[PDB]
């Protein structure tokens, strides 16, 4: 089963390890080494979560959870039900990811294109290894980072978050949330353009790149240009998320308290501070 | 080093662009702005032109009205001392009316009448903004795409300060004009509602959110894989199909077991964005309305 | 309950929203074939979406998709194996036959218009009023190949005239001829321009334009194409 247009690209090579060995596709899949290692990473960390589940007494996805080892464990080992099964599952996952990622660049290379798309999955795997290793590591514990359930880890949050009161107040956070807030709408406005002009009106013509520059310069005066546009929501992307891991890795480590209070430097700046009115005066 | 396109190598620039006309009224378009070489290195030089009609000028005043009427207030709490004023300017709000004043105009100017302005002024603003995004595409001859996403943008926004308001009996329920203080008013909301993750509708807003950043993630740095091919062409690779088209469709078939069209990754753009606040306009209207506690709703319902 | 009504009724209307942007990203490339060029039996669970013809301006014809599906051109590949799922190796010469990363697609022979009708790309010396605004002007920069051997010179830069950028520069070569190098495959430094996917002794290969004031969508196809695949096929003749 190929596409109609296929065969030509499969020609051989492009491998980072092992040659022609490994080289070679399953269905639509390409596999390459790391599409090996991506299957056994992620069997081994489906299976110990799968045996996690039965120390817990069920197979429930919603109730099913794998916890950090506690505090008192600190950065060492621990006991499989204790925690040692989430930090294995852990090396299982950051194990598939990068495997993952590799076996994106022995793609870019068989089809001779750039690096670009396994370079910003990168972005994830870091936002990711933030929470379950930079940040526990900085604070020593890996009860820290997150529990891998479908709410269990979703209490995480709200609970890490309110530890340090309303987190709206991380001004990291802001950005990040700045950069995802955009980054939707540059992605609502790329589509709308793209397909309102593959999709004129009722048998008019195909419209041109010239007639979406145009609508946007009719619109908000400006256009950024085809190139521009991915190139930004690229940066919108990967900025939301690197402000993301930003925000998180200075939280606990170099800022542990109420986040609402960091934004009294500015109040309290000698200038302003002592003058009587308003919300602070 | 090999060069990633990511900024501009070599900018050229050419007689500025007053561009296509179709039925457009050129008297309501202005004039060509300058040209930004910092702008270029990244996506175009030139600003403007910028068509500005009678809609067009309606909205940039409401808008303008609307930015005024707040920072009036600002002013008037930082007791006009510029020097409060900019230290205390996250701190500052505009807040609407109180709850005895129900629904009602009657409402006091101190006491959140000066909301009802602005947010009048808002109001007229922003549809008069959507009136824009139909019409210039509609002199253009292109589809209302940008219309209608926009208008899932405006239908949260709705929801938030006016739908919701109505059929809670109130304008204090309403969100106020302040950095800090709407910040506070979606902290408290999720309070008052017993933990607003538990609404399934913002399960589903945050993953099409997070979504939104993955897959222009994806598209965006796919094209720019293929751009040595000129996939930036979207359009013309729609209507001929190009090896960027094949290599593009091939890198994410050869990964994920399925693929895109050209045109077609596009149709999941504007849809996985849209459905952010499709669905968490959704999320919040009922909440207050229909289901006071997410908690307790999640308990009885799934 | 109205919200548990509410929230039925998405996963729903989501499924449906999944199909139908599956079967609209189906509108090339299928139905699927066998490496032999057959109608593969399993084309999974998704139908083909009924057709849309696109109307293309100025006089450029139709396109209806989905459509019959053919290369429109010969390919150089044969199997390296007794079964599914395996390289194809190229016959002849990968880069001069277009096969892997040198693969082109066979498009429209014509140049693409501007919103006006007039060509999308043209050299500079033809554009009125286009000159570099920032950053090194590559024109008169010697050129460089991977084996770090002068290929010739940069005569012009072809710009996309709507998007006011640069696509190509204009090559010249030993003997006088000139090619085109994709913008995005050039890194034009301080003393030289330079390219990394092709050798010296590549460059006379890079396919070549007709009327030199001009170049078509299967002509940069056909350029593209090859500079790309150098990377892969050119290896033993790159250093660093
Ligand atoms: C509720 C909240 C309300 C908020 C409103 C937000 C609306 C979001 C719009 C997104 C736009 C993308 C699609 C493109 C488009 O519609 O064409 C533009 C087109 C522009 O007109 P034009 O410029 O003259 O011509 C351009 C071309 O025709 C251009 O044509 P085109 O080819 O590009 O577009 C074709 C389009 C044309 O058709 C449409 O009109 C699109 C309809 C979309 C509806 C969205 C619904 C929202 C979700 C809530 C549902 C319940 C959840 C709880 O077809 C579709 O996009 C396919 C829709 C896919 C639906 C999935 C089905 C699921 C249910 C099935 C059940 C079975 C499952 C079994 C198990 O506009 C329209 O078609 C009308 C859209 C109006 C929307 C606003 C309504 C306000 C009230
Ligand atoms: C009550 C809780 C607090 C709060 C506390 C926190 C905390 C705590 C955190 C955030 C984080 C975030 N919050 Mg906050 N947040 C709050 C309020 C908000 C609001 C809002 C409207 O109020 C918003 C928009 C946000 C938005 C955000 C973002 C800035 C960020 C989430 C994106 C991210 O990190 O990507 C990161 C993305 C990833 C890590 C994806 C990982 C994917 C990996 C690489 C691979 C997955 C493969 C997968 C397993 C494969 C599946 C198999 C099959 C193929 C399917 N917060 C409230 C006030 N917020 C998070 C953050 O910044 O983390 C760095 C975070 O930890
Ligand atoms: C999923 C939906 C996403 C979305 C989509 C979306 N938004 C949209 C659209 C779409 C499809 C449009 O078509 C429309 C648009 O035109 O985009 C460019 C728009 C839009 N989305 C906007 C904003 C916006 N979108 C948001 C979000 C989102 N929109 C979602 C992520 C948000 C958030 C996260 O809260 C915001 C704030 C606007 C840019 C625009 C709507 C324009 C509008 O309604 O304008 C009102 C009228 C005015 C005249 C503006 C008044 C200006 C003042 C408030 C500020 C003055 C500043 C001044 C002091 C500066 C001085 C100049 C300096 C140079 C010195
Ligand atoms: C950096 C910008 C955004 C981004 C980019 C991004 N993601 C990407 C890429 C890129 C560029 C890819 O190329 C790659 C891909 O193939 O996309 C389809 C990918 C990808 N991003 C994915 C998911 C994902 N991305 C997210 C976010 C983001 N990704 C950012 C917003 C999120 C969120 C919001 O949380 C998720 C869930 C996958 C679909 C895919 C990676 C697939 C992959 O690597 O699979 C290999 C691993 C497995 C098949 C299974 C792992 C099983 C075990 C080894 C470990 C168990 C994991 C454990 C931690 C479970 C946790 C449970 C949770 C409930 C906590
Ligand atoms: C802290 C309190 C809790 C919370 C509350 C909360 N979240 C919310 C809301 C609320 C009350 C919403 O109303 C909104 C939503 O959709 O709810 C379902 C939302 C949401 N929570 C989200 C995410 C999120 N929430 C989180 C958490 C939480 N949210 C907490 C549990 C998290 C995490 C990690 O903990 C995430 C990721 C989003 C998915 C969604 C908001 C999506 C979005 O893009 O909304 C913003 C966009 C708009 C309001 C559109 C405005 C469009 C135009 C009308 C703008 C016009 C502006 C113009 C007039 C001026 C601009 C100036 C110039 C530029 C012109
Ligand atoms: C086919 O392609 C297409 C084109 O081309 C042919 C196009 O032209 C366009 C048109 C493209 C545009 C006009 C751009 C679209 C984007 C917008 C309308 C707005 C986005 C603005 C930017 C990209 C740059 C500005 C980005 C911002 C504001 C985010 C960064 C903000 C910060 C760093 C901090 C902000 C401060 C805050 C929030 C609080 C303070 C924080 C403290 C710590 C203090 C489109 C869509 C397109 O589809
Ligand atoms: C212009 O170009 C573009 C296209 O092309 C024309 C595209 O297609 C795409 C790709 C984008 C789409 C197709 C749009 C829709 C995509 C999303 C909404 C993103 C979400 C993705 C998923 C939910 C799918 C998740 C599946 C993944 C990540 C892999 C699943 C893996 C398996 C089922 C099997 C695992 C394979 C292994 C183990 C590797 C080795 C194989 C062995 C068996 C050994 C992009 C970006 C693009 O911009
Ligand atoms: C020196 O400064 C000067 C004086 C120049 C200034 O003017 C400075 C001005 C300021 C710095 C002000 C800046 C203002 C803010 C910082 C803005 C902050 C606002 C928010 C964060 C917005 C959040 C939410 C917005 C919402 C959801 C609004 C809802 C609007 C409703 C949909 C509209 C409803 C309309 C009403 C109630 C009226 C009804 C009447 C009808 C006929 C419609
Ligand atoms: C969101 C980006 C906003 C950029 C807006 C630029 C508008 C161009 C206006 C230029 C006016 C020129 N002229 C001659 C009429 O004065
Ligand atoms: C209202 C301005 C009228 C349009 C004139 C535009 C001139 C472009 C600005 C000069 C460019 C100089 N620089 C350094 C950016 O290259
Ligand atoms: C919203 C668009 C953002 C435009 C930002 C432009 C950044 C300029 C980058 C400098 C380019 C690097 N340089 C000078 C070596 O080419
Ligand atoms: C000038 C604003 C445009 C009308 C929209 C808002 C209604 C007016 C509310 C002002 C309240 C005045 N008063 C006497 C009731 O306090
Ligand atoms: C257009 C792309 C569709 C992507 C669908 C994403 C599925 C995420 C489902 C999460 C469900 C969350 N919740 C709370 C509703 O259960
Ligand atoms: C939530 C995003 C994932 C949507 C999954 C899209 C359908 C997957 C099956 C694609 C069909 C592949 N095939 C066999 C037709 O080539
Ligand atoms: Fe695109
Ligand atoms: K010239």
């Amino acid at each position: 089963a190929l596409l109609s247009f296929e065969r030509k690209y499969r020609v051989p090579g492009g491998t980072l390890v092992g040659g022609n060995l490994f080289d070679f596709w399953v269905g639509p899949f390409y596999v390459g080494f790391f599409g090996v290692a991506t299957f056994f990473f992620a069997a081994l960390g489906i299976i110990l979560i799968a045996w996690s589940a039965v120390l817990q007494g069920t197979w429930n996805p919603q109730l099913i959870s794998v916890y950090p080892p506690a505090l008192e464990y600190g950065l060492g080992g621990a006991p499989l039900a204790k925690g040692g099964l989430w930090q294995i599952i852990t090396i299982c996952a950051t194990g598939a990811f990068v495997s993952w990622a590799l076996r994106e660049v022995e793609i870019c290379r068989k089809l001779g294109i750039g690096y670009h798309i396994p370079f910003a999955f990168a972005f994830a795997i870091l936002a990711y290894l933030t929470l379950v290793l930079f940040r526990p590591v900085m604070m020593g514990a890996w009860g820290y980072a997150f529990p891998y359930g479908i709410w269990t880890h979703l209490d995480w949050v709200s609970n890490t978050g309110y530890t340090y009161g309303n987190f709206h107040y991380n001004p990291a956070h802001m950005i990040a949330i700045t950069f995802f807030f955009t980054n939707a709408l540059a992605l609502a406005l790329h589509g709308a353009l793209v397909l309102s002009a593959a999709n004129p009106e009722k048998g008019k013509e195909m419209r041109t790149p010239d007639h979406e520059d145009t609508f946007f310069r009719d619109l908000v005066g400006y256009s950024i240009g085809t190139l521009g546009i991915h190139r930004l929501g690229l940066l919108l992307s990967l900025s939301a998320v690197f402000f993301s891991a930003l925000c998180m890795i200075i939280t606990g480590t170099i800022w542990f308290d109420q986040w609402v209070d960091w934004w009294q430097w500015w109040v309290k700046l000698p200038w302003w501070a002592n003058i009587p009115g308003g919300i602070n005066g | 080093a090999e060069y990633q396109n990511i900024f501009t190598q070599v900018q050229v620039r050419g007689p500025a662009d007053l561009g296509m006309t179709e039925d457009v009224n050129l008297a309501n378009r202005s004039g060509v702005g300058p040209f930004s070489t910092l702008l270029g290195w990244f996506g175009n030089a030139q600003l403007g032109p910028i068509y500005l009609g009678s809609l067009g000028v309606l909205s940039l005043f409401s808008g303008l009205m609307w930015f005024f009427t707040i920072g009036i207030w600002f002013w008037y709490q930082a007791g006009w001392n510029p020097a409060v004023f900019l230290r205390d300017l996250f701190f500052f709000s505009l807040e609407p009316p109180a709850p005895e004043y129900g629904l009602s105009f009657a409402a006091p100017l101190k006491e959140g009448g000066l909301w009802l302005i602005a947010s009048f002024f808002m109001f007229v603003a922003v549809w008069s903004w959507w009136g824009r995004t139909y019409l210039r595409a509609q002199a253009l001859g292109m589809g209302k795409h940008t219309a209608w996403a926009f208008l899932s943008a405006i239908w949260l926004w709705m929801v938030l300060g006016f739908i919701r308001p109505i059929l809670m009996g109130s304008w204090s329920e309403a969100v106020p004009y302040g950095i800090f203080s709407h910040l506070d008013w979606t902290n408290n909301f999720s309070l008052v509602h017993g933990n607003h993750f538990y609404n399934p509708f913002l399960g589903l807003s945050i993953a099409f959110l997070y979504g939104s950043a993955l897959l222009f993630a994806m598209h965006g740095a796919t094209i720019l894989a293929v751009s040595r091919f000129g996939g930036e062409r979207e359009l013309e690779q729609i209507a001929d199909r190009g090896t960027a088209a094949e290599r593009a469709a091939l890198f994410w078939r050869w990964t994920m077991g399925f693929n895109a069209t050209m045109e077609g990754i596009h149709r999941w753009a504007i849809w996985m964005a849209v459905l952010v606040t499709l669905t968490g306009g959704i999320g919040i209207l009922l909440s207050g309305t229909v289901v006071d506690n997410w908690y307790v709703w999640g308990q009885n319902h799934g | 309950d109205l919200a548990s009504l509410a929230i039925y009724s998405f996963w729903i209307f989501l499924a449906g929203l999944i199909y139908y942007l599956q079967t609209e990203n189906m509108r090339e490339g299928y139905p699927l074939e066998n490496e032999d060029g057959t109608p593969a039996a399993n084309q999974g669970p998704f139908p083909l979406p009924k057709p849309k013809t696109f109307i293309l301006p100025h006089g450029r014809g139709t396109l209806t998709v989905p459509g019959p599906e053919s290369e429109d051109r010969p390919i150089a590949l044969a199997r390296t194996a007794v079964s599914e799922g395996f390289p194809h190796a190229p016959t002849g010469d990968p880069m001069k036959d277009g096969v892997g990363p040198a693969s082109w697609v066979a498009r429209r022979d014509l140049p693409e218009l501007d919103g006006h009708g007039h060509n999308k790309i043209k050299p500079m010396k033809a554009a009125a009023g286009f000159h570099v605004s920032a950053g090194k002007n590559p024109i008169g920069l010697p050129v460089r190949g991977c084996d770090l051997e002068i290929a010739g010179k940069v005569v012009d830069i072809w710009v996309d005239i709507p998007e006011q950028m640069a696509r190509f520069l204009e090559v010249e070569l030993k003997d006088g001829s000139t090619r085109l190098l994709p913008m995005q495959m050039v890194k034009v430094q301080s003393n030289r321009v330079h390219v990394n996917a092709l050798s010296s002794d590549l460059f006379a290969g890079i396919p070549t334009i007709k009327s030199p004031t001009e170049v078509t969508l299967l002509e940069e196809d056909k350029i593209c194409g090859y500079v790309a695949g150098g990377l892969m096929y050119a290896a033993p003749k790159r250093k660093s």
